[PDB]
RNA sequence: GCAGUCAAGCGUUCAUAGCGACAUUGCUUUUUGAUUCUUCGAUGUCGGCUCUUCCUAUCAUACCGAAGCAGAAUUCGGUAA
RNA sequence: AGAACUGGCGAUGCGGGAUGAACCGAACGUAGAGUUAAGGUGCCGGAAUACACGCUCAUCAGACACCACAAAAGGUGUUAGUUCAUCUAGACAGCCGGACGGUGGCCAUGGAAGUCGGAAUCCGCUAAGGAGUGUGUAACAACUCACCGGCCGAAUGAACUA
């Protein structure tokens, strides 16, 4: 295999489009759109949909996704709204393991006592039948 | 001193677009400063040649644009190494003195100016080759 | 001098005998509340005209806020510093999203760079700038280019609890 | 004034291969191959194609981005040596006692051994480093050429011989002698 | 003895240089500094004196 | 007592190789003074002898850089107690 | 060493300044609950290895009033800034082309034509080309620069401030 091999590192980029989810205070939890970028450390983002109202962000207080999709730099908020809808953005976010575990994350810490003992006689049935299989091959 | 001189060369060039009628841009790609004199010394009567920089000419053209706006098209023709002849004499006597005279290893023509027109320099150098059946090879048509 | 406000202030001499009804002057002054925002009214009209607020008094008060607060902008800055050895002017260039944000960082950056504290620092103007490429300070031309895209290398979360049972990753 | 994103460019020559994985660059051309561990720098490589590798240093303040334009120079004469190779050439420079030099070697050595030096009765020895070869011109008097794959080894060796000739206690403008580089050049394309 | 271009060889190594006034440091001759940090980078160099 | 900044001069010529005036910034506490805080119901008061250890502003010895370093001799400087 | 007004110490503990008469805070019956001051919150040590923007790398870093010192003088470290100048009539840098005619200009001498060397430093033609930056020949050649241009596309030089 004679070609050059560069490890071609695949970093998130801060870029008009990319959408990032946030980490701390009132919007909590919520994904935003970067739309503009002010400068090394700061953007001006908007989460329509989510129900995050348009800010400059810290990227500090804000994680990057792998999620970006299609925007004129400084949309208003109004057409942010338009093309995320138009880019099925939520769809994709929900589709990742990163959205899943959040949620299972959150399914767990819902459970009743009750609920959390079936959880257990249950993962004792599983787990009988795994070591089985597991006693077999 | 600059402000002075560049002032200067948009009037010798606006003063050969107001007398002479017709200009050849020719590609002096290479082309000595020796060769360049030569070529002064056989078109001393009739022709003159003004050598220039790229950026004063399309800008000053542009500035020209009041009167003489015909001159307009002639900046997609003034890339490269190239230089303006101007003349009032007929067009096959005077590119025949530019494309020809010294050589060894020849300055060319790129284009031509007329009446706000420009010609290929080739569909200027006609060899009467379908300008004698212009009116011949379409009157044994009318009978 | 916490998060800033810029208050127009309007203020008059006293009236008098001569003078019924005197001129009025306006400023606008970034300052963190009212009490300090006319304090420093008197401050400048004490320095350009020679009122003191004892002949003087203050007609109105009103916030200025920013007009288009969620449109990113560039603001030129022209700033009067005081230092340990001189006094100077400068200029500088600030982006951001109001100005309210600019004088913030205006302040923190002149403290930083110069260690020039609120004191030594009278903000002379700060204007947005209306054409792209009139910014003449390279730190933020170099936000201004078509299709803007950087990455963050090394990241590092900061952690919950005081041990992890995996070596953490900084891969943003 | 810290630089949002800076790079520089490498262009691969027809022949050469070029691996790069956590900053340790292999470099694989006609003349053999050689490797360098860049990790003590954070610049990240990217490739464009087989022709041309870019070189980036994101965010970055002046000493960083200086850091850059080294390691493109690093990179390219990794290649060079791997096509042209590298070729210093040296000249002994002596007034009045001629310097002997020869290659001897212990538990196979190779080292470069430098004799009657100003007249001296000590024996010099200069190790050869491994891949760099040294010969002797045979047209240019007292001439000696060292030669190889990296400029690193090669110029190295050379310093290293010149270095050992440095005449202690003498005015070093009227004793010149010594063993002086002469020329730096390739092995391919002209000398 | 020592042919011109040979003496010119070991000039370019042993004369050809400049000195820093502040700590004899034998610097580049082109030099605009010294290269030393004790002598706090000074600005003060002079030439290698030249033989007879 | 020791060390700097300036550079008029000295140095055949050439300020600074080695020096450096008129001025000026310092450092030190083996000088001398100034003070009078401690001891006057008592800290034995010079020198030497003996012995240990410390400082470095290095006289020698190691390795260097510099010169008005040809060699020899020397001088200036660095790392060095 | 000696005066001035006030506040202290002395006569006074307490919290802070590690330490300490005189600083900061605050003055004191025996106690409970709360809140603070000055000062602190990596660990010693009660209290965010809090948040945010910068700056700094010291083979002698630095780290908080009183306070346990530092100066003239200097740095192509690095940061921000100032002024003059150049540049979209296209600079700077980088590559690339041309680098000409009177003319081998004049004296000089084995010879010396731009370049051992004396005296000037004119002109033409020019977009530009010195009676010549250097390499070079015995002397021409040959190469080369200053100068102009083809491309590139927005910055560049110099002096400074802290
Ligand atoms: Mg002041
Ligand atoms: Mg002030
Ligand atoms: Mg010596
Ligand atoms: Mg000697
Ligand atoms: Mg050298
Ligand atoms: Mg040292
Ligand atoms: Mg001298
Ligand atoms: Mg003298
Ligand atoms: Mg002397
Ligand atoms: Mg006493
Ligand atoms: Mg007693
Ligand atoms: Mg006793
Ligand atoms: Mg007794
Ligand atoms: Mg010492
Ligand atoms: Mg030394
Ligand atoms: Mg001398
Ligand atoms: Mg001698
Ligand atoms: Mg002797
Ligand atoms: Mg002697
Ligand atoms: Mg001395
Ligand atoms: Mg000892
Ligand atoms: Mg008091
Ligand atoms: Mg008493
Ligand atoms: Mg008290
Ligand atoms: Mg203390
Ligand atoms: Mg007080
Ligand atoms: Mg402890
Ligand atoms: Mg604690
Ligand atoms: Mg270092
Ligand atoms: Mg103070
Ligand atoms: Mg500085
Ligand atoms: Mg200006
Ligand atoms: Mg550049
Ligand atoms: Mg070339
Ligand atoms: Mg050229
Ligand atoms: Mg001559
Ligand atoms: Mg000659
Ligand atoms: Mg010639
Ligand atoms: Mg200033
Ligand atoms: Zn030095």
């Amino acid at each position: 295999s004679t070609d050059s091999i560069v490890k071609a590192s695949n970093w998130r980029l801060v870029e008009v489009g990319r959408v990032v989810l946030i980490k701390k205070g009132q919007s909590a939890g919520k994904l935003a759109a970067i739309v503009e970028i002010i400068d090394q450390k700061k953007v001006l983002i908007d989460g329509p949909k989510a129900g995050v109202p348009r800010q400059a962000i810290n990227l500090g207080q804000v994680v990057l996704t792998p999620l970006t999709f299609a925007l004129p730099r400084g949309a208003r908020t109004a057409t942010v709204s338009k093309k995320w809808a138009a880019a099925a953005v939520c769809e994709k976010w929900a589709a990742s393991s990163w959205a899943k575990k959040i949620a299972q994350r959150e399914r767990r810490a819902a459970l009743t006592d009750f609920e959390r003992f079936q959880v257990m006689v249950l993962r004792k049935q599983k787990r009988y039948t795994v070591k089985k299989a597991l006693a077999k091959a | 001193g600059i402000r002075e001189k560049k002032a200067e060369y948009f009037a010798k060039l606006r003063e050969y677009l107001e007398e002479y009628k017709s200009l050849f841009v020719v590609g002096v790609d290479n082309v000595s400063s020796q060769q360049m004199h030569e070529v002064r010394k056989e078109l001393r009567g009739r022709a003159v040649v003004l050598m220039g920089k790229n950026t004063m000419v399309r800008r000053a053209i542009r500035g020209f644009l009041s009167d003489l706006p015909d001159f307009e098209k002639l900046l997609p023709f003034v890339k490269g190494n190239v230089g303006f002849v101007f003349t009032n004499e007929p067009l096959t006597e005077i590119k025949n003195v530019i494309v020809s005279n010294r050589v060894a290893a020849g300055l060319t023509v790129v284009q031509v100016y007329d009446n706000g027109q420009v010609f290929p320099s080739s569909i200027l150098d006609i060899t009467d080759e379908e300008l004698v059946s212009h009116f011949v090879s379409a009157v044994s048509t009318i009978a | 001098m916490a998060h800033f406000k810029e208050y127009q202030v309007i203020g008059r001499r006293l009236p008098t005998e001569s003078v019924p009804e005197p001129k009025l002057f306006r400023m606008r002054i970034f300052a963190s509340n009212e009490v300090i925002a006319k304090s420093r009214y008197w401050y400048f009209l004490q320095k350009l005209h020679k009122v003191k607020k004892a002949s003087g008094e203050i007609v109105s008060i009103n916030q200025i806020n920013e007009a288009h607060p969620t449109k990113v902008k560039n603001f030129g800055v022209w700033v009067r510093y005081d230092s340990r050895s001189g006094t100077h002017n400068m200029y500088k260039e600030i982006r951001d999203v109001s100005r309210v944000a600019a004088v913030e960082t205006l302040y923190q950056d002149m403290a930083a760079r110069h260690r020039a504290r609120f004191r030594s620092i009278h903000i002379l103007k700060v204007a947005e700038i209306e054409k792209t490429a009139d910014v003449k300070r390279q730190y933020v031309k170099q936000f201004l280019t078509k299709d803007l895209k950087f990455p963050l290398p090394h990241r590092v979360q900061k952690s919950t609890k005081t041990f992890s049972y995996k070596r953490p990753s900084t891969f943003y | 004034m810290k630089y949002i994103q800076t790079e520089q460019q490498i262009e691969v020559p027809e022949g050469v291969t070029v691996s790069i994985k956590s900053r340790i660059v292999k470099v694989v051309g006609p003349r053999g191959t050689l490797t360098k561990n860049l990790k003590h720098i954070d610049v990240t490589f990217t490739k464009v194609n087989n022709q041309l590798i870019k070189v980036a240093v994101h965010n970055g303040g002046r000493k960083h981005v200086a850091a850059l334009r080294t390691v493109k120079s690093l990179v390219d004469n990794m290649i060079t040596g791997v096509t042209k190779g590298y070729k210093y050439k040296m000249r002994y420079v002596y007034a009045h006692f001629p310097i002997n030099v020869n290659i001897v070697e212990k538990d196979g050595a190779k080292f470069i051994e430098v004799r009657n030096f100003l007249g001296d009765k000590k024996i010099r020895n200069v190790p050869v480093r491994d891949g760099v070869t040294i010969e002797f011109s045979t047209n240019v008097k007292d001439e000696i050429v060292l030669s190889g794959n990296s400029v690193e080894d090669v110029s190295q060796n050379a310093a290293d011989l010149q270095q050992i000739c440095r005449v202690r206690n003498k005015d070093i403008r009227k004793f010149l002698d010594g063993i002086y580089v002469s020329h730096k050049g390739f092995i391919t394309e002209d000398l | 003895i020592i042919e011109p271009s040979l003496k010119a060889l070991a000039s370019k190594y042993n004369c050809d240089k400049s000195v820093c006034r502040k700590c004899y440091a034998r610097l580049p001759p082109r030099a605009t500094n010294c290269r030393k940090r004790k002598c706090g980078h000074t600005n003060q160099l002079r030439p290698k004196k030249k033989l007879k």
